[PDB]
């Protein structure tokens, strides 16, 4: 172990703190330290490419430039054809997947998971499971997960254990298994231990999950409460879309006009899951209007 | 992995829409309720579809969110009987009420718009107890009876001077709309007066009377009384109308001429509205969704 703090603060969503937990490691350049520094930096008001020298940190620079477009050019180019670290890969797969190349994205992931713990592996693993689920391969997601778990049963969970539960969580969310039970306690706790959007929003889904609109509603008025919609301006704007999404899916369970005034924000703002689908679906219908006139 | 368990578990409209099978769903509704105009049914597929899917965010936030399905049941259930979540009467009722809200508020147009939303929601409803399927229908019935009632008064309003004959006709038909009595009052009162500003106490005494026999005492009620008196003093036939209180007939929902048991009529598979044979194979005027006359296997909603 070591910087289990920095990690446990990242996967929970308070980059605010996650950063101050890395500040503690007064300039001891470690790839892991860089990864997370870079990543928390991106997750916050602003990122600062720290060194374009590292055949890793030079990648991060790319990755971010990537995020401001859709060209995986220099990124994939200045990387492919030479064996590299999972941390490096991680960024690529993500890039790829953000583009929609999920089949390849996942491939990229597995390729890295294959350097068996060569630092960063567990981080990739999660990503693979996520990318997998994004593409709907729950079967694979599990298999990938299962086969890595019962595998390294050498109590290697020195801290990655929480990175691991995260993955499991996302899987459990898709499977819908123990939604009410164990999977609820998971988020439940997390929220109570680290109040953030990342965690609160998680809880929120779990509630919508359980048809408990009552509790869900509360979680929302709370997220609107001064403390979250104002007091944490940063990692609150980061999650606005998704939040809105849920606002809808809940507004719908109770059948409220809001469907518009609400996803109007998400629409004239982002283009993720909910809207990606909302588009496809809206077309499918107008498509049937043509078919029956 | 998921969506399938739904379709496998239930092949009904709701579930089809929910599982993403819109063609499959449109088909089912033609066969069972003879739905034909798909347009005012768009947002309902949308709402059904979106209403059971929610998104969790995925670690590196700037990565597409993750889908999650909202099942209509908790852990303990036939690992078969797995189905999507869907609105329910809970709301149908809610909406119906807004209809009543607007009815009282004299905003006809809006009232109608409500009832239709109710009708549409029923159409794509999904129920647990055979029992509620029963209520879904009672609600459904009522609705058309209000869209009808209003549809008439609304058109009785869109009449130009001189059509006098027709106007009293409609005003008295409106009375026929099987609404909760309390709401039928407003109808009766409308009829009651217009058959007085037109010397027709042979029915005015009827309406005003059929009114007083539900409303005991109030500002309005008191007028209805005074009207039955000055009217029970001159059996006047100033203007002959097709309407005769003492008989059994239904009001055609397109014409607004009555349909006696002798009359050749045509119903609508969803609504139940009845029309003159004249208008067979046309769109029903209640919920502009299905084809009048076409045959339906019957509206499915019980799981």
């Amino acid at each position: 172990m070591d910087y289990f703090n920095i990690k446990q603060n990242y996967y929970t969503g308070n980059f605010v703190q996650c950063l101050q937990e890395i500040e503690k490691f007064s300039k001891v350049t470690d790839n892991t330290l860089l990864f997370y520094k870079a990543k928390t930096l991106l997750a916050l008001g602003q990122y600062q490419s720290q060194d374009p020298t590292s055949k890793l940190g030079k990648v991060l620079d790319l990755y971010v430039q990537f995020l401001d477009t859709k060209n995986i050019e220099e990124l994939e180019n200045l990387l492919k054809d030479k064996q590299n670290s999972p941390y490096e890969l991680y960024l690529l797969a993500t890039a790829q997947a953000i583009l929609g190349d999920l089949d390849k994205s996942l491939e990229t992931c597995v390729e890295g998971i294959d350097n068996d713990e060569a630092e960063g592996t567990t981080e990739l693993l999660l990503l693979a499971i996520e990318v997998a689920l994004l593409n709907n391969n729950v079967s694979t997601a599990s298999t990938i997960f299962d086969n890595y778990t019962n595998a390294i049963e050498d109590t290697v969970s020195g801290d990655n254990e929480m990175i691991l539960n995260l993955a499991e969580s996302y899987i459990k969310f898709a499977t819908n298994k123990e939604t009410a039970t164990s999977n609820f306690y998971y988020y439940e706790e997390l929220s109570q231990t680290f109040p953030t959007w990342k965690t609160q929003l998680g809880l929120l889904n779990l509630h919508l999950q359980q048809r408990n609109i009552a509790e869900a509603q509360g979680i929302v008025e709370l997220l609107l409460s001064d403390y979250y919609s104002v007091e944490q301006k940063e990692n609150a704007v980061l999650y606005k879309p998704t939040f809105l999404a849920n606002q809808i899916t809940l507004a719908l369970m109770q059948g409220l006009d809001t469907e518009d005034l609400t996803n109007q924000l998400v629409k004239l703002d982002h283009e993720h899951a909910f809207i990606k689908h909302h588009q496809e679906i809206d077309a499918k219908f107008d498509e049937l209007v043509r078919k029956y006139d | 992995m998921e969506t399938a368990i739904w379709i496998k578990n239930s092949k009904l409209p709701a579930v089809l829409v929910a599982a993403g099978a819109f063609d499959a769903a449109v088909q089912a509704l033609s066969k069972q309720v003879g739905v034909v105009k798909l347009e005012p049914l768009k947002k309902y597929f949308t709402n059904i579809y979106e209403g059971c899917r929610t998104y969790i965010p995925s670690t590196p936030c700037e990565l597409p969110a993750q889908l999650g399905y909202v099942r209509a049941y908790d852990d303990t259930v036939s690992e078969d009987q797995i189905l999507p979540y869907v609105p329910g009467l809970d709301v149908v009722n809610e909406k119906m009420n807004e209809g009543y809200k607007n009815f009282k508020l004299n905003k006809p147009d809006i009232a109608i718009e409500c009832f239709r939303e109710a009708i549409y929601r029923i159409t794509l409803l999904m129920v647990d107890d055979a029992e509620d399927e029963k209520l879904a229908h009672k609600i459904l019935e009522t609705a058309r009876e209000y869209i009808l009632g209003l549809s008439i008064e609304l058109e009785r309003r869109s009449l130009k001077e001189g059509n006098t004959v027709r106007m009293l006709e409609l005003a008295a038909y409106f009375t026929k709309a099987k609404l909760s009595p309390i709401h039928r009052t407003n109808a009766l009162q409308v009829a009651m007066s217009q058959h007085f500003k037109h010397k027709n106490f042979l029915q005015a005494s009827y309406f005003a009377g059929e009114f007083l026999k539900i409303i005991s005492s109030g500002p309005r009620a008191e007028q209805a009384r005074k009207i039955k008196n000055k009217a029970d003093s001159m059996a006047s036939d100033a203007i002959p109308i097709d309407f005769d209180p003492y008989a059994k007939f239904d009001i055609c929902a397109a014409t607004y001429k009555p349909i006696y048991e002798d009359t050749p009529s045509v119903s609508d598979p969803l609504t139940g509205s009845k029309y003159v044979i004249t208008e067979k194979d046309k769109i029903d005027r209640i919920a502009m969704i299905s084809k009048i006359g076409a045959p339906a296997s019957g509206l499915r909603i019980r799981v």
